[PDB]
């Protein structure tokens, strides 16, 4: 329908779309450069992970206050340019590291891929930061205002987001692996390349059809100082409890993981399983989408938090068990994880809704740079943690740990909703 | 289909210079590197060296002879050029293309024998 | 320099059987994820063959009774079943560091 094809919601999804696919296959080429020059290496896998973690900790508030005072459009198209020349000039290194490949691994002084390493390293850690700077402005500032007073348009759109994202999680990693499989990867680093150039410039005319689209859009009503400015500033934000709880969950090995999948390996798994495993881990995350969007119908925006948070536990209830109790423990493992998976996908959406409906209309891209910050010092917490313990058993503590996180998270979420309602 | 054919000489004597021509024909000698290997009366092969797809060269120095691998880009030719030859000589000279997508002697040539004597 | 080790130095066999040759190296050999240790047919009075590459692979065109094995300092090829024209010879070569250095060879017959 022309109503449904012009309508400026359709063109934010196909947007999101294009740039989830592109983000997908450009980590999927990395992991792969990773495994095939390095054996992936667990050690410099979640040196990698701290780089990055570490990058977005001390730059996200002041990202965040750089799109807070600028226009929207500017920023937008900026960060977009960014991104993908970033992707593109680093696909090309990989092409050529990828043919140039056994010369380097047998005949040059260790040194030279030492410095392709870090420069791989270097050129991902400034995608990574573009990637998080278009994902504030467009979903915490752009989603809210494309949909008004009504707050089931903003649920849906949420909803829809996030199942975007799960498909694509699963679908262009086969894509790109079939076309290395069939090809090489000096051929699928060049389709990557071509793909994010491509999309770089389709996205540019969507984000400029859509700012021509609303008027309502362009009406901006808004060193060190402001770094602690913004964190003092979201110290006492009244959801601070719900976006610290939320912050929680990253600490965890409980998921599809540099480790978990290692371990799965270890337990004797085909791949065929992992990939049906990895399936219903989508599966359960559309179901934990739509249960969402249905509680939040029915009971309140507060509670469904509060039930979600009931769920996850209950099937880390398993996961636990898991531990004490060759196959029953494993099956109830996987069981367990993809369980827990509606909880978690269904409370994080309410609290992203909780965090983009209270906050001031001026302060989004600072206090939401400040929520990536959190949510990363504490994903660097967990790389940490993974690098101290590799060791099987050491796994056998995870989980326990991991639970013990998610406890404490979902005790800070009780609280404040003792505190509101 | 890639095809390599060598020439050259049939003897020499003590202290002259042998120039084994390799001419490749089927792919530019400007892709992968190119390799002279040697296999000796017997069976015990040796490697002698190789030109690369950029100018570059590089001689086994565990050789006890002055070996100097040279390319002409023309008639798609690379050469080998032996200087002071002596009796621990006498041997029978491969080519061979070393690529770049598996990395080994992939294709290789009918090979010629070369023998000093007075 | 790395040294190959090639054994035994000849290998009788009948047909039908399955015979396994194996050389070891002195250092390792294998880099991250490939190792490289490859394998060559040489007939009287032709050059050499490509029968596996990286130590576990096929080239085109080769019959599959070859088969490849091994990883870090030792390496093994098995022929499963043999026939009257395998009688050849078999070398082992690597490429993990300059000058490369090819095995001894072993003198496959068949009784």
């Amino acid at each position: 329908l022309a109503d449904y094809l012009t309508s400026a919601k359709f063109l934010l999804y196909l947007g999101h779309s294009l740039s989830t696919w592109g983000d997908r296959m450009w980590h999927f080429a990395v992991s792969v450069f990773l495994v095939e020059l390095y054996g992936n290496s667990l050690l410099l896998t979640a040196v990698y992970g701290l780089v990055v973690a570490g990058s977005v900790l001390v730059l996200g508030a002041i990202i965040g206050d750089w799109v807070d005072k600028n226009a929207r459009l500017k920023v937008a198209q900026t960060s977009l340019v960014v991104q993908n020349v970033s992707v593109i000039l680093c696909g090309i290194i990989l092409m050529m590291v990828f043919l140039h490949k056994h010369e380097l691994l047998t005949m040059y002084h260790g040194w030279v891929l030492t410095s392709c390493y870090i420069l791989i390293i270097t050129i991902a850690n400034i995608a990574n930061l573009a990637s998080t700077a278009t994902a504030i402005t467009i979903q915490r500032d752009w989603i809210v205002v494309v949909a008004g007073e009504d707050r089931s348009k903003l649920a849906n759109m949420n909803a829809t987001i996030r199942r975007i994202d799960q498909l694509t999680n699963i679908l262009a990693p086969m894509a790109v692996g079939q076309i290395m499989t069939f090809g090489s990867p000096v051929i699928g680093c060049g389709f990557i390349s071509g793909w994010n150039l491509v999309s770089m410039c389709v996205e540019y005319v969507l984000l400029w059809k859509v700012y021509q689209k609303t008027p309502a859009l362009a009406v901006k009503a808004g060193p060190f100082r402001t770094f602690r400015d913004g964190w003092v500033s979201y110290y006492n934000q009244p959801v601070f409890l719900a976006g610290m709880g939320l912050a929680f969950l990253y600490m965890t090995v409980l998921g599809f993981d540099c480790i978990t999948t290692g371990y799965a390996y270890t337990q004797g798994l085909s791949g065929s399983i992992l990939s049906i495993l990895m399936g219903a881990s989508a599966i359960t995350g559309i179901m934990g989408t739509v249960a969402f969007t249905w509680l939040r119908r029915k009971c309140g925006l507060v509670r469904t938090g509060l039930i979600s948070g009931l769920a996850q536990l209950s099937c880390l209830i398993l996961c636990v068990i898991s531990v004490f109790m060759p196959i029953i423990s494993v099956s109830l493992l996987f069981a367990g994880v993809i369980a827990a998976r509606i909880g978690l996908w269904s409370f994080d959406l309410t609290v992203t809704q909780l965090l983009q409906e209270n906050v001031i209309e001026s302060e989004r891209g600072i206090i939401n740079g400040v929520q990536n910050s959190m949510n990363y010092l504490l994903d660097l917490l967990h790389f940490i943690m993974v690098i101290l313990a590799p060791n099987p058993e050491a796994f056998g503590l995870l989980v326990l740990i991991s639970v013990s996180f998610v406890a404490m998270g979902h005790i800070m979420y009780f609280r404040f909703a003792q505190n509101t309602l | 289909e890639v095809q390599l054919q060598e020439s050259g000489p049939g003897l020499a004597k003590p202290s002259q210079t042998l120039s084994l021509t390799c001419s490749v024909t089927g792919s530019s000698i400007t892709s992968d590197y190119w390799n002279w290997i040697r296999k000796f009366p017997g069976n015990k092969l040796e490697y002698m060296g190789y030109i690369s797809y950029s100018g570059s060269t590089y001689y086994n120095p565990s050789l006890k002879s002055q070996i100097s691998i040279t390319r002409d880009t023309s008639k798609n030719h690379y050469y080998l050029q032996l200087n002071s030859v002596t009796t621990e000589d006498t041997a029978t000279y491969y080519c061979a293309r070393q690529g770049l997508r598996n990395w080994y002697f992939d294709v290789w040539g009918t090979g010629t024998t070369v023998t000093v004597s007075s | 320099d790395i040294v190959l080790t090639q054994s035994p130095a000849s290998l009788p066999v009948s047909l039908g059987q399955r015979a396994t040759i194996s050389c070891r190296a002195s250092k390792s050999v294998s880099a991250s994820a490939y190792s490289y240790m490859h394998w060559y047919q040489q007939k009287p009075g032709q050059p050499p063959k490509p029968l596996i590459y990286l130590a576990s692979n096929l080239e085109s065109g080769v019959p599959a009774r070859f088969s490849g094995s091994g990883s870090g300092t030792d390496f093994t090829l098995n022929i499963h079943p043999v026939e009257e024209e395998d009688a050849a010879t078999y070398y082992c070569q690597h490429n993990r560091e300059l000058p490369y250095t090819f095995g001894g060879g072993t003198k496959l017959e068949i009784k």
